[PDB]
């Protein structure tokens, strides 16, 4: 139970309030691939 | 009627397609 509470607190703390929708910097490794090779849609 | 979940299949819970968020979910149930 303490482990679950700590995980919930961590993932509530690392949340952000406001987001925005690259330039010449190639960030395809950090972002989600166009064709997913994994079973998780949000994994990078 | 038992239903199949991602933490093993359960008896006594109904599936109603209701979505809650974080910091309102007591009984976190796993996954
Ligand atoms: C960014 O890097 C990936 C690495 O494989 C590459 O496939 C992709 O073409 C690169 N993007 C550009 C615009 O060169
Ligand atoms: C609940 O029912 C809907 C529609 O029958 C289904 O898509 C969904 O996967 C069910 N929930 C679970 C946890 O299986």
């Amino acid at each position: 139970l303490r482990q679950d509470e700590s995980v919930a607190n961590l993932f509530a703390n690392i949340k952000t309030q406001t987001t925005q929708a690259n330039g010449d910097f190639n960030l395809t490794l950090l972002q989600v691939p166009k064709v997913t090779t994994s079973q998780y849609s949000y994994r990078s | 009627t038992p239903i199949q979940t991602a933490v093993g299949c359960v008896i006594g819970l109904v599936n109603s397609s209701l979505v809650v968020d974080d910091d309102k979910c007591t009984l976190p149930l796993g996954q």
